RNA sequence: GUGUAGUAUCUGUUCUUUUCAGUGUAACAACUGAAAUGACCUCGAGGCUC
RNA sequence: UUACUAAGUCUCAUGUACUACAU
């Protein structure tokens, strides 16, 4: 019998993007011989990881570190009197000081010392989530949120030391912001903020710490009980200037206090208020605050819930006596930011937990203490300043954003060939596609003639040393000649009357044109004029069938018998034949030989058989076969620079696309490269790019596929325009880099510029002074039976208000004849909202307002003078919030807290026809799904997901089975009839499938038998029924198929048939703190052997290095080498319930990076095949299953 | 130990199933 | 719903009853003893049905049917007011009993006569306990035959409790 | 011990340094005694280390030991890795 | 003797891990560890936590966290009360 | 093929102060304390009994 | 047509294994 057992291959596509950690360090030193700057930053993002540089004043990617594989919960770099390198503590306890190194050509994380602590999981007693370091870097300290506080002491030696662990242990107290002060070299010294656990009375009291360095133990100093409103702490400096006597700044809500370390001085200033103060006004906070010293002068930066951004300075008072004084101002504020840095240069990187890191230089610096009206003091602490904010952005000036979407809520998949991915901007409110196609721009384009076919570029030989390039395009009757110059395109002897096969330029000013019936040989004379000064026939009067060429070199293959090798003569131009026959024993198909050089050698031969021939060019001698397929449409041979690679790019009709590694001194075929691509025989051209410089393949098909190599990897992917007819590479006087001159399949020339390509990083490109967007979207629409109309719903934060911004083709809608591209809505807020179509022709959208209200509404398109006119129809109560509704035939098919409605078409308003009582164990339905209007799958807050049929003439949905464990689940989807798909609040992403004692009852059986009548269950079923009625109620349960961990939280699954044309059907989800990742079904077993197999290797693989490394001292590195982090494999992802048939291929990916002399260290423990296999099969899944 | 059948003037969105019916057999 | 069967051949297996009733109907659950006193089978069994209608319908098709080991195969498909009277004469018959009570109320069944000390007794079961209690109320302390004849409930301590009048009217419900 | 019932252990928060264990009792993980496939190895509190004490065999305590100790896979799946100080106070 | 040691690790791993259910464990003892370590949770993965701030719509994240911490104490229902 | 100490496990056997109250137990069990003597009625039960 | 459950504690004997210890 065939195991079910769906083996899901899982990738992250794209990486998450809340950033929750940095640092400031100088950690590389790269590209300058010596130089030390502390101008640099590193961000973490749990497992992700990315550093950063400025030092233009403008943020660059430096190198994005493979995936650490662990919940990174606190990240702080450490300055020791050096390079500095960053303390990274995570799950696993494990306190980890890694420092980022060079090795090989490329930047790799190195672990120095990880330090065991509680154990691997997220707990409240696990010493992380709280972490500071010694601004002087003499000691690091870890705390838990509830339990203990441990604090080594840092030495820095020939190699590291860390100093055993200091424990202190508060049972009770609940520890929250750890902010530690800064000091002289006199004593460490860390402030916390104590809430006990066990009281009667909420009570929060500050406690301050001095770590004795002579005693070696923290001293608790002073404990001082401050308002249950507090919020956070942070460390002021020194006030050397006035009067080890440490100052904090402790954060409440609607107001400031500092306070003494031996309470001398407790100051309260009342943080300033917005003048609009909109809607619900909370007592605010101050989430993030930054301390600065320069010149004597030093100012805080608090910024509070809404953004406000503020500073303090200290004063005197020289009039009282010398005591310190609190004065708040006014800044440009920014969105809410999670934390702040400042480089010593004048630039503030802005961190924001909201969606985007942006980087400031200051030049205002903001207005002067001595100002009495906009600033407040410590002299009377009671007071109130009111304020307007300030969009013109006078203090900061944004330099680099970071595009980003840390909250994305819902998407919808647009374009399914090229993975489209459709969803909002969280605070900007802009639409984002991001893309798995290549970024395509497209500019100046022109309409030809129709009826074309293939296109070439030569240099203009007529004008040397100029920018006239000249453009040749073909139509099989006729063939066009054009000129090009910068902004100057104009149009022009040759031969117009036949179909051009190849033309090409040889060696210095000369052209030869190759056409069907006969050849022509043509130089340059004077400036618009040329001169043929040979013609050729083919044999002596046939039709060539293909030619090829290379700089100085040329072959043409006429109808069958012979091949005809041409030179040119150096010194001079001239052409010349060889005497002598290669038949080639059959028709030639098309030739192919490299010309990017003068001399190539190894022609490529194909035959209309199907088979390809090598011809060594001792002479000529054919060294090689391939029998593949189809016969072959098109062929092109290309040799790399980097590598010095010859890669024969075969294309082959149906769309089947094919690659080979071509030895040169052999001209062996090997490493088979194989592909795909829609359905069409394929074309193939020849292009040069950077991103280094670069070389690719574009490929035309019913869609486009550059395939390009990077660095031992290489990637075929399509390209976001639709189709192009025929490709090549282009420059112009205005700006012109990866520019290419190119043909759309409707015969019209155009000009565009590919931009991104989707790396093994990146594997995207993301389509959208401060812009912030008082709209925050909601969810994402799209309807049934227009393939992509993509209807988008937003929320006002305020006052309940909603909008409708639908957009569909390239790029919105108008709304009517008004100028505005979107829709308001006055009162209405959307708690859930789906669009269904209750006939045909019309079209009508669903909101749910939090007033429990179910409102309709129509949608009309305007079509060329297309517009959307949305239209209120009905009003009807509602008696839940309607979490979740989808269509179902006809109706809407929507979930009541407890119970499932399903509602019709009625007129002023709509009707229930029919409602559905929940088991007793639903209290609420988050999401649900249906298959083919016949089935369902229910989805819970508290319980998991419980499957119903719908029973015509029953009008009732009826459970047949249950699920085994409770799981959150927040989104849910179909597979299959008898699967499903879900994830968690928590971050579990499974599948689950009915057992086949129940497929076989459900396909043998008709539904209306389950909830009355005759149904005949195995004797085991009832038992568990009178046994276990509470588990067994729905009589059947969910064999756990799929189980995986992903740490985001899924939004969006979507199961995509293909994903690029690809066979195997993908489904992709996209996170809330943002992701997009894929589970591939692997066909046959030995793809989920051999993945199974290098998934084991990697597991361990910092163990068997730590085992070699054992063994060579016991004949003369720490555990966590080559995982940089304690977590093994298995553990992170197993998690909270193990991984069952998933095998991660995020790990395998990490594979790629490691160097030969580690990888033919881990292959070795597989009598399986060697690490280029492995390599092969590894990069096998981005190109084939996607 | 609420359905609703849409009658003709458009106020039978409130209206039973069975109520509907038994105007079916009066009409 | 279950069925018993008898007239079973210990030589009749588990696997046999199932084989043959599963030819009539589907068979849910079957309880079939095993002596712990002759190891074996003591020859009737229980077959648990998914129904009373086919639980029936193989009473009906199965009842002297199946021939097994020459023995024939059978299926068989698987409170109230009581009075004491005490002093009763001898020339009092059950019958006449049954005559002096029908007036007053119907009987369940027939009364129990027996002899305490000597002394004439009998249990006399009324459907209702509102008509016992007028059998009460009439026949208390009365003279029939010549003889002084109590009636009151018969001990169970006595019927005629409150919650005996609450269970007795349901039970008659 | 997993065996030695009387043998109490430390389980404090362990610092740096690399517990010693003796020839004699070269192989065992610290916790189950098991022998096979070595991961992780063993660190002890500071308290644990000091003076001649920190030559001892962490498992038998008498012993002065040249080898570290090793958790197993088994142990440091089972997380008994990071529990704690392994250590025998008591000599049993 | 191992029961007993068993006694004394049950004091250090209820020491080190807070609330281990002995034997007899009053439900506002053990439901308080459930609400801590629930809590616990949702703020220490930045995920559920900024999950938990878009749909609880507050202003800031932080709000939420340090809501979450306040969370954790029992007085704290009487604070907000106090508001 | 023996002796010293000691252990476990069958099986046989048998039902320990009638009650009350406390501990104890999941309820039992078990443990801890005390003690009625006399009269009468119906069929070991029963008593707004004295 | 019989709708599926019995030994326990004590006492004094029998049945059978066993554990340290000595020739």
């Amino acid at each position: 019998a065939k195991d079910d057992e769906l083996y899901l291959y899982h990738l992250t596509l794209k990486k998450q993007t809340n950033f929750v950690h940095s640092c400031i360090g100088h950690f590389v030193d790269l590209e300058a011989g010596s130089k030390r700057e502390q101008s640099q930053l590193c961000v973490a993002t749990e497992t992700h990881l990315e550093l950063y540089d400025t030092a233009d004043g403008e943020l660059k990617l430096i190198a994005k570190f493979q995936n650490l594989f662990a919940t990174i919960t606190s990240m702080k770099s450490l300055d020791l009197p050096w390079p500095t390198f960053l303390a990274l503590t995570s799950d696993s306890g494990n306190l980890s000081i890694v420092q980022i190194i060079m090795h090989a050509g490329a930047l790799r994380l190195k672990t120095l010392v990880n330090q065991p602590l509680t154990r691997t999981t997220l707990r409240r007693v696990s010493p992380i989530s709280y972490m500071e370091i010694d601004p002087n870097g003499r000691c690091i300290i870890l705390s838990s949120v509830e339990q203990n506080k441990l604090c080594f002491l840092v030495d820095y030696a020939q190699k590291l030391r860390i100093s055993s662990p200091l424990e202190i242990i508060r049972p009770h107290m609940v520890t929250l912001d750890m902010a530690v002060v800064d000091v002289n070299f006199n004593n460490p010294c860390f402030v916390t903020l104590e809430i006990d656990n066990a009281a009667t009375q909420l009570s929060v009291h500050l406690i301050f710490y001095v770590l004795e360095l002579g005693l070696n133990h923290i001293v608790k100093k002073a404990d001082y009980l401050v308002n249950p409103s507090a919020n956070f702490v942070l460390s002021l400096p020194d006030l050397s200037r006035y009067n080890f006597n440490p100052f904090v700044v402790i954060g409440f809500e609607n107001h400031i206090l500092v306070k003494d370390m031996n309470g001398f001085f407790s100051l309260k200033v009342e943080i300033p208020k917005r003048s609009i103060t909109n809607s619900r006004h909370k007592n605010v906070t101050i989430i993030s605050g930054i301390v600065q010293k320069l010149k004597n002068d030093f100012f805080v930066l608090l910024q509070s819930n809404h953004g406000d951004l503020f500073k303090l300075t200290v004063s005197p008072d020289t009039n009282d006596r010398n005591r310190p004084l609190v004065q708040l101002s006014y800044f440009d504020t920014i969105q809410n930011s999670h934390q702040l840095h400042i480089f010593k240069n004048g630039y503030l990187f802005a961190l924001s937990e909201m969606n985007n890191n942006f980087l400031f230089q200051f030049e205002k610096l903001g207005v002067e203490k001595n100002d009495f009206s906009n600033v407040l003091t410590s002299k009377d602490p009671n007071k109130s300043l009111v304020f307007e904010p300030s969009i013109k952005l006078q203090n900061l000036s944004i330099l680099s954003q970071q595009l980003n979407l840390n909250p994305s809520i819902k998407s919808q998949i647009v374009s399914d060939s090229p993975l489209s991915i459709a969803t909002k901007h969280f605070t900007n409110n802009k639409i984002i596609t991001l893309t798995n196609a290549v970024n395509y721009s497209n500019l100046i384009s022109t309409s030809l003639p129709p009826n074309a076919t293939k296109l070439w570029l030569i240099p203009d030989p007529a004008t040397t040393g100029d920018n006239n390039t000249l453009l040749f395009i073909t139509f099989p009757k006729k063939t066009m000649i054009l000129q090009i110059d910068n902004e100057s395109m104009e149009e022009l002897f040759k031969l117009s009357q036949d179909t051009t096969i190849h033309t090409c330029l040889m060696g210095s000013h000369s052209i030869i044109q190759v056409c069907t019936a006969e050849l022509r040989h043509i130089v340059p004379t004077g400036k618009s004029r040329y001169s043929n000064k040979l013609t050729w026939v083919p044999p002596a009067g046939i039709r060539i069938v293909c030619a090829t060429s290379s700089k100085t070199q040329l072959i043409i293959s006429l109808s069958n018998y012979e091949l005809v090798y041409f030179k040119i003569d150096v010194s001079s131009d001239s052409l010349i034949e060889l005497t002598t026959h290669p038949e080639l024993d059959t028709m030639p198909s098309k030739v192919a030989i490299v010309q990017d050089t003068q001399h190539a050698d190894l022609l490529a031969i194909a035959d209309n058989e199907g088979m390809i021939k090598i011809m060594s060019l001792d002479f000529l001698t054919v060294i090689s076969l391939q029998l593949v397929s189809e016969k072959i449409s098109d062929m092109i041979m290309v040799r790399d620079s980097s590598i010095g690679q010859l890669n024969l790019h075969v294309g082959l009709e149906n769309g089947v696309y094919m690659k080979f590694h071509i030895g040169d001194v052999d001209g062996s075929f090997t490493d088979i490269k194989r592909r795909f691509l829609g359905l069409k025989p394929v074309s193939l051209s020849y292009l040069r790019e950077i991103s280094k410089w670069m070389s690719c393949v574009v490929c035309h098909s019913s869609s486009t596929w550059v395939s390009y190599t990077w660095k031992n990897v290489w990637t075929i992917r399509q390209l976001k325009d639709q189709n192009m007819l025929s490709c090549s590479k282009f420059v112009n006087a205005d700006v012109a880099i990866n520019g290419v001159c190119s043909i759309s399949s409707s015969g019209r020339l155009n000009i565009g510029r590919v931009s991104n390509f989707p790396t093994l990083d990146n594997w995207f490109h993301v389509h959208e002074m401060l812009q912030i967007s008082t709209f925050r979207p909601r969810t994402i629409l799209s309807f049934p039976n227009n393939p992509k109309s993509i209807l988008f719903i937003d929320n006002h934060s305020g006052k309940k208000q909603c909008r409708i911004s639908l957009q569909i083709d390239g790029e919105c809608l108008k709304f009517g004849s008004s100028d505005h591209l979107y829709k308001i809505l006055d009162d209405i807020d959307c708690v859930s909202a789906a669009i269904i179509d209750f006939t045909r022709q019309a079209d009508h959208l669903i909101i749910c307002a939090g007033d429990k209200r179910l409102l309709t509404y129509k949608i009309l398109v305007n079509k060329d003078k297309l517009s959307f006119d949305i239209e209120l129809l009905h009003q009807t109560e509602i008696i839940s919030p309607i979490h979740a509704m989808l269509k179902f035939k006809n109706f809407l098919l929507t979930a009541m807290g407890s119970t499932i409605v399903l509602y019709g078409l009625g007129k002023k308003q709509l009707l229930r026809r029919s409602v559905t009582q929940t088991p007793v164990s639903i209290t609420k339905i988050v999401s649900m799904h249906q298959w083919n209007y016949e089935r369902l799958a229910v989805g819970d807050i508290h319980e998991s997901v419980t499957l119903f049929i719908w029973d015509p003439a029953g009008n009732v949905f009826i459970p047949y089975v249950d699920d085994s464990v409770k799981r959150h689940v927040t989104v849910l989807k179909f597979l299959d009839e008898a699967t499903v798909i879900g994830a968690d609040r928590y971050g579990n992403a499974w599948t689950l499938r009915s057992p086949p004692e129940c497929e076989k009852i459900m396909s043998n059986h008709d539904p209306s038998e389950l909830s009355n009548g005759a149904i005949k269950y195995p004797l085991d079923v009832i038992t568990l029924q009178q046994k276990l009625p509470n588990t067994y109620d729905c009589k059947f349960k969910f064999q756990l198929l799929n189980h995986f961990f992903v740490n985001d939280i899924i939004t969006d699954f979507h199961i995509l048939d293909s994903l690029s044309n690809s066979d195997r059907p993908g489904c992709i989800y996209m996170g809330l703190q943002g992701t997009v990742g894929c589970f591939i079904p692997l066909l046959s077993k030995g793809n989920v052997f051999m993945m199974g197999n290098i998934e084991n290797i990697m597991a361990e693989a910092d163990d068997t290095f730590y085992l070699d490394y054992e063994s060579r001292k016991k004949n003369n590195i720490c555990e966590g080498s080559c995982s940089i982090l304690g977590r093994d494999h298995q553990e992170y992802r197993s998690y909270y319930a193990p991984v069952r048939k998933v095998i991660d291929g995020d790990l395998c990916e990490n594979f790629l990076r490691l160097s030969l002399n580690e990888q033919e260290f881990l292959a070795k423990n597989l009598k399986s095949v060697q690490v280029e296999d492995i390599i092969q099969t590894i990069n096998e899944v981005r190109t084939n299953y996607m | 130990q609420e359905l609703e059948l849409e009658e003709e003037d458009e106020e039978g969105n409130v209206m039973s199933k069975k109520v509907y019916d038994e105007l079916k057999k009066q009409g | 719903n279950t069925v018993y069967v008898g007239n079973i051949d210990p030589r009749i297996t588990k696997e046999q009853l199932y084989e043959l009733f599963i030819q009539i109907n589907p068979v849910l659950r079957i309880k079939y003893p095993k002596d712990k006193v002759l190891q074996a089978y003591q020859g009737y069994a229980f077959i648990e049905f998914y129904n009373q209608g086919d639980a029936q319908y193989a009473i009906k098709i199965m009842n002297n049917t199946v021939r097994l080991y020459d023995r024939l195969i059978k299926v068989r498909q698987v409170p109230i007011a009581k009075l004491f009277i005490k002093n009763l004469a001898d020339s009092i018959d059950s019958d006449q009993l049954v005559k002096i009570f029908n007036k007053f109320g119907k009987l369940i069944r027939e009364p129990e006569i027996f002899y305490l000390s000597k002394l004439k007794c009998a249990y006399v079961y009324f459907e209702d306990f509102e008509k016992a209690d007028l059998a009460i109320k009439s026949l208390n302390n009365q003279l029939v035959a010549n003889n002084r004849i109590t009636v009151d409930y018969a001990f169970k301590n006595g019927k005629g409790n409150a919650k005996y009048g609450d269970d007795v009217d349901r039970l008659l419900n | 011990s997993r065996h030695q019932f009387d043998l109490i252990m430390c389980l404090k928060q362990p610092g740096v340094q690399t517990g010693l264990l003796c020839e004699k009792c070269d192989g065992k993980c610290p916790i189950c005694d098991s022998y096979v496939r070595p991961k992780r190895k063993v660190r002890v509190c500071e308290n644990c280390s000091f003076g001649k004490q920190a030559k001892n065999c962490i498992i038998c305590n008498l012993n002065v030991g040249v080898n570290d100790a090793f958790y197993c896979w088994e142990c440091c799946r089972l997380g008994k890795d990071k529990d704690g100080c392994p250590r025998i106070l008591n000599l049993g | 003797a191992e029961k007993q040691r068993q006694l004394k690790l049950q004091k250090i791993y209820k020491q080190k891990y807070i609330g281990l259910g002995d034997e007899s464990t009053t439900r506002e003892q053990w439901q308080r560890n459930v609400r801590n370590d629930t809590l616990n949770t949702l703020q220490g993965h930045s995920a559920s936590l900024e999950y938990v701030s878009l749909s609880r719509g507050d202003l800031s994240i932080r709000d939420t966290r340090i809501h979450l911490l306040k969370s954790m104490s029992p007085g704290y229902k009487a604070y907000l009360r106090e508001e």
